[PDB]
Parts: C-alpha cells; sequence; structure tokens
C-alpha cells in the first residue's frame, strides 16, 4: 500500500526543451527498487529507469533519473518527437507493487485554429430511425476546446458524444469530433441545426449551420 | 531473445469466467518468476499477483485474492491467468512479465504484449456505415460513420489503401446501448470531388464484415 | 502525564502457521480497563479490548487468526485507563511472521551432521526457488542468498563455529518486499558434537 502520486498528471514542452516530472511516494521507498517505465498507446511498457537512476538498455542519455526516500524524477535533458509518452514510476520496496498514475508527454507547438465543419445527417440513417450530426474540429492547437450544439438556435445535452484524436505526428494537432444522436421523428420536428466552437486562434467563437431541408 | 506471446482479444459476459495464457521463449522457464498487470483505459498499471513456474507456488495481491487464478505449464513454458466472477469494471489490458532477475523483486525488463478482455453483455453485430456528405473553394472535408458494432475492433482505409493523407480516424465511443460508433474523415481538394470516387473500407473481422461505401458531394 | 508502557507476548511463539491463530498477551501493573493492540504492516489495524484485571495486573489476549498475510507485521499494545482514550507509552514491538506459504528449503551440515569437538560445522541452506534471504532458528539468524549456484539453486551458509555444542535447527525462506511472509519450515536437522577420542 505504497501510494505512488505522479505530477503533473500531464505536460508539454517543445522540441530541445528540458523536461522534469516527479513521482512522491506515501511511504519511504528503497532506491534500489523504485523503476521509470515508457508507454506508447498500443504497446506495451518498456523498462526505462531501472533503481531510480540506471538507464536501460536502449535508452538515450539525455535521459536521467534520480530521487531518494519519497521523492524522486526524472528528466529528460532536450526533448525529442520520440520522448512523447506516458511515463509510470513503480516501487517494488514493499509488495504489493504498485505503479503511479502516469505522466503524459506531448509535443508543445504554435496554436492553431480548428476547421469546423459540419455533416447532416445520411438519407439512409434517417430511413433506420435514428439522426446522427456530426461536427468536425480539424488540426487545432492547444487540445482545449469547447463544442455546443444549437438545435433552433437551443443549446443541447445528453445527446452529444465528442472523440479526440492523439496527436498526429507531422502536425502534432488534435482533431475533434462531436456527433449529436437524434431520433428521426425529433430531427424532422425542428429546422436549424448549427455547431458552435470555442478556442484559441478563434477571434470569436465560429458557427457552422445547415438547414434540413436542403 | 527474450519473448512473451500472450493470448488474443477475448470476449466474455458478466458473471461468467476467462483465461488467457502468457507463453515464454527464450530463457528457461523455470528459474524466473512471472508477473501479472491490470491496466484500465486511461489509468496505471495493477498489480494483480506473481507466480514461479518451478515450484508453481504464488503471491496475491490482497485485493485479486478471490479474482484471479494462476497456474503454469511446464511442458508448453506457458503461464495462465484465470479472472472469475466477471463484471464489467475487470474490463481492461492485462500484461505478463518477467523481471531482469531470478529476483521477483528486480525490474519487470520484458513484457508481453497484452490481451485485451472486453466483459459486456453486448451483441456481436456489425457495423452500419452512413456516408458524411462533402457538403459545399479550398479543401473540403469528407468522412464515413462507423455506427453500432460491438466489439471494439473496426478498421477504416480509404480508396483502398491508396489515400492516406488528410485522414482522421477517431477512437471509437462506446454508447449506450453497449455498441460502439466511429468516425474517419479525410480532407481533399475541393475540385476533385467531381474527378474522383472517394470510397472508405471499413472492416469488422469478428462479425466478419467487410463494406465499402462510396462518400459523394450529395443533397 | 502519560501511563508506562504494557508488556507484549506472543503465545505459542512469534511465528505462526498460516491458517493458525496466535494470542498476543497484554498485561500491565496499571489498572488499564482498555487495551489497544496496533500492527503496522500491509495491512495497518488496530483492534481494541477490554482488560480483565486479576491479582493486581490487567491483562488481554488479542486472538489473531485464522493467520493470514494481512495479520503479519509489526504489533504494538497501548493501554489506557479512561475513555472518550488516553493512551499509554507503546509496548515494547513484537515482529509477527506467517509461515508455511512457500517450498520448503533444505537444511545441510558440512562437512556432516555429527562432527568431533573442535572441527567446524556449517550449515547450507538451499532451494530451486530464488529466495532472497533465509532464517536460521535453533530451538534467529537471518542471512542474504546468493544467486544462482548448483542447479539453479539459491543458497546462504551459516556457520556454527568451534563451540556450538549443537542442537536442532530448521531453515525457512523469505523475499525481500514481503518481511513477514516465510516458506514452510525445512526438515529439521539434529547437529551431534561429540568429544575427540
Ligand atoms: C490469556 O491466556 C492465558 C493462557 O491460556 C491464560 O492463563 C490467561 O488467563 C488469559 N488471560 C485472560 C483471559 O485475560
Ligand atoms: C507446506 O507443507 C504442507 C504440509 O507439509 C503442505 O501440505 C503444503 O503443500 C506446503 N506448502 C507449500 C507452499 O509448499
Ligand atoms: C542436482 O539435482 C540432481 C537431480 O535432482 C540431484 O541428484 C543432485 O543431488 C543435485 N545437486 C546439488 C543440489 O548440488
Amino acid at each position: 500500500q505504497i501510494v505512488l502520486t505522479q505530477s503533473p498528471a500531464s505536460m508539454s514542452a517543445s522540441l530541445g526543451e528540458r523536461v522534469t516530472m516527479t513521482c512522491t511516494a506515501s511511504s519511504s521507498v528503497s532506491s534500489s527498487y523504485l523503476y521509470w517505465y515508457q508507454q506508447k498507446p498500443g504497446s506495451s511498457p518498456k523498462l526505462w529507469i531501472y533503481s531510480t537512476s540506471n538507464l536501460a538498455s536502449g535508452v538515450p542519455a539525455r535521459f536521467s533519473g534520480s530521487g531518494s526516500g519519497t521523492s524522486y524524477s526524472l528528466t529528460i535533458s532536450s526533448m525529442e518527437a520520440e520522448d512523447a509518452a506516458t511515463y509510470y514510476c513503480h516501487q517494488y520496496h514493499r509488495s504489493p507493487p504498485t505503479f503511479g498514475g502516469g505522466t503524459k508527454l506531448e509535443i508543445k507547438r504554435t496554436v492553431a485554429a480548428p476547421s469546423v465543419f459540419i455533416f447532416p445527417p445520411s438519407d439512409e440513417q434517417l430511413k433506420s430511425g435514428t439522426a446522427s450530426v456530426v461536427c468536425l474540429l480539424n488540426n487545432f492547437y492547444p487540445r482545449e476546446a469547447k463544442v455546443q450544439w444549437k438545435v433552433d438556435n437551443a443549446l443541447q445535452s445528453g445527446n452529444s458524444q465528442e472523440s479526440v484524436t492523439e496527436q498526429d505526428s507531422k502536425d502534432s494537432t488534435y482533431s475533434l469530433s462531436s456527433t449529436l444522436t437524434l431520433s428521426k421523428a425529433d430531427y424532422e420536428k425542428h429546422k436549424v441545426y448549427a455547431c458552435e466552437v470555442t478556442h484559441q486562434g478563434l477571434s470569436s467563437p465560429v458557427t457552422k449551420s445547415f438547414n434540413r431541408g436542403e | 531473445e527474450v519473448q512473451l506471446q500472450q493470448s488474443g482479444t477475448v470476449l466474455a459476459r458478466p458473471g461468467a469466467s476467462v483465461k488467457m495464457s502468457c507463453k515464454a521463449s527464450g530463457y528457461t522457464f523455470t528459474s524466473y518468476w512471472m508477473h501479472w498487470m491490470k491496466q484500465r483505459p486511461g489509468q496505471g498499471l495493477e498489480w494483480i499477483g506473481t507466480i514461479y513456474p518451478g515450484n508453481s507456488d504464488t503471491n496475491y495481491n490482497q485485493k485479486f485474492k478471490g479474482k484471479a487464478k494462476l497456474t503454469a505449464v511446464t511442458s508448453t513454458n506457458t503461464a495462465y491467468m484465470e479472472l472469475s466472477s466477471l463484471t464489467n469494471e475487470d474490463s481492461a489490458v492485462y500484461y505478463c512479465s518477467r523481471p531482469t532477475t531470478a529476483t521477483r523483486s528486480s525490474a519487470m525488463d520484458y513484457w508481453g504484449q497484452g490481451t485485451s478482455v472486453t466483459v459486456s453483455s453486448a451483441s456481436t453485430k456489425g457495423p452500419s456505415v452512413f456516408p458524411l456528405a462533402p457538403s459545399s473553394g479550398g479543401t473540403a472535408a469528407l468522412g464515413c460513420l462507423v455506427k453500432d458494432y460491438f466489439p471494439e475492433p473496426v478498421t477504416v482505409s480509404w480508396n483502398s489503401g491508396a489515400l492516406t493523407s488528410g485522414v482522421h480516424t477517431f477512437p471509437a465511443v462506446l454508447q449506450s446501448s453497449g455498441l460502439y460508433s466511429l468516425s474517419s474523415v479525410v480532407t481533399v481538394p475541393s475540385s476533385s470531388l467531381g474527378t474522383q470516387t472517394y470510397i472508405c473500407n471499413v472492416n469488422h473481422k469478428p462479425s466478419n464484415t467487410k463494406v465499402d461505401k462510396k462518400v459523394e458531394p450529395k443533397s | 502525564g502519560v501511563h508506562r508502557k504494557p508488556s507484549l507476548l506472543a503465545h505459542p511463539g512469534r511465528l505462526v502457521k498460516s491458517e493458525e491463530t496466535v494470542i498476543l498477551q497484554c498485561w500491565s501493573d496499571v489498572r488499564f480497563e482498555h487495551f489497544l493492540l496496533h500492527r503496522e504492516g500491509k495491512f495497518k489495524d488496530t483492534l481494541h479490548l477490554i482488560g480483565e484485571h486479576h491479582d493486581g495486573v490487567s491483562k488481554a489476549n488479542f486472538s489473531i487468526g485464522p493467520m493470514m498475510q494481512d495479520l503479519a507485521g509489526t504489533y504494538r499494545c497501548y493501554g489506557s485507563v479512561t475513555h472518550s482514550y488516553q493512551l499509554s507509552a507503546p509496548s515494547d514491538p513484537l515482529d509477527i511472521v506467517i509461515t508455511g506459504l512457500y517450498e520448503k528449503p533444505s537444511l545441510s551440515a558440512q562437512p556432516g551432521p555429527t562432527v568431533l569437538a573442535g572441527e567446524s560445522v556449517t550449515l547450507s541452506c538451499s532451494s530451486r526457488s530464488s529466495y532472497d534471504m533465509y532464517h536460521l532458528s535453533r530451538e534467529h539468524e537471518c542471512r542474504f542468498s546468493a544467486g544462482p549456484k548448483v542447479n539453479g539453486t539459491f543458497q546462504a551458509d551459516f556457520p556454527l563455529g568451534p563451540a556450538t555444542h549443537g542442537g536442532t535447527y530448521r531453515c525457512f525462506g523469505s523475499f525481500r518486499d514481503s518481511p513477514y511472509e516465510w516458506s514452510n519450515s525445512s526438515d529439521p536437522l539434529l547437529v551431534s558434537v561429540i568429544g575427540n577420542p
């Protein structure tokens, strides 16, 4: 029951930046039995640093580890694009061995404006009784954004679902999809459907609307 | 050299049991311990327990004392984990790992690729593919809506794999129905809408469904 | 100020077999009406009992069992005269160990179980399991094990010395991530020392 808390939960750095992240234990941990792992989405965790400071095989020298007692740290001297991943700390000083909540390292870039598009429900889907309206926010940065659905200028709630991509390999941007699911009869009741998007790099919230007819 | 091959993705119903494997190669299976970890989506790793295949001796996390059963078969160099009284909370990706040395506390050096177990009363169902209209100067957006499918693995390509630029395939979202839904979009030059036929290829191997849908400017 | 510390003893002993019970008695001359037993370890807990008074001694018997891993750890006892609780100074610590959770090691004598007086005896405790340390008891010494040896064994040598006088020895294995969790006991080993003719 040695609880490992990692700070910060998420951070972003530019290429060439110095990165540092902390792992705090509720009880004292022997330095020989604190380990760091790097995990990228879809693959298994990889041993990165063993026994506080020693780098595992195949780990660049820009990485380093330090700490004792209750506080430990992982540091990157100059950020590289390959370094963007989630890093976990792990103690095996006392069983049960425990892992931290992880710290997600991302690549920081210049602000990018979201290209907003709106897609109406297909004719084939309307024939089956359900109506899905899709709003797309394409290639923006930073990740924080808000999508408000207005049906006949009426804000909606409980009928929307958002999905965000991970950072692009080239753009380092995100993209968001907000899908609104309504009944076919409920869809045919109201006229105008609009998607309102607010984000940095947009001077004012941008609205993309369409009329149910054509 | 050292490799850990875990069993494939498995779907199990609530209240039943599931058993997954972890096969070792490249080292004397008997000389080292084996650890099992649980990782729910978007969280850290939980240690389930450990087993020493030479003795088949075990040491379980108190949290998973009645949940998991760890066994080992030396003739096949394979470790097994059996989860009982399955809940939706037991849906996660489970890993097996071998430490650096025979000491079970040394760093978890080698890692299996993980087994994804989905626990749901939901129905194995093919996906419904609806077009996302270009809906007209510049670059337009166009996509496909892959809706109401289970289980999770779904594949989307464009023009049989000849359209890689501009594609964004969003992660699936779990609906209240218990079925999944994602959308794959792509930005294309507005001039090519009349010249080029853009189609999306969706594949859902669990239901053995393959769908090709033409996405065209239309009203 | 604060009352004196109670006495904490374990009957029948400090080493407990799995699924068995042990009685941790806590007694003192001060007329403590309440006794509190606290365990530090994997699953920390505090148990409360009321103390009986007999022959000017207040005491309470705590029943730890059936023995599990969560019940192993360091125990300390506290006494209190009042409730709603002015706890006394803590007792001397007792390390309650659960045994019998892993395969038993082998205990051997070098050069042999019986030697002439003055000849050296070294007890070797070995096992095919990767135990991190071994504990030798004569009816308690801990020595760390060594890496992969003959037959892949992990081993620890306990030299008895010139004037050991012998006895019956047992050996336990243990891992360093769980200090209070020991293996099955090795088979007893009678070490006899006879005089030189
Ligand atoms: C504790 O146990 C011992 C041994 O059985 C007994 O003699 C003693 O009276 C007990 N103390 C109590 C019951 O307070
Ligand atoms: C411990 O010893 C008992 C009795 O000799 C035996 O039944 C049990 O299987 C042993 N446990 C282990 C883990 O070796
Ligand atoms: C190694 O194992 C063999 C086969 O079990 C045994 O006969 C021999 O005594 C062992 N040697 C040791 C423990 O040194």
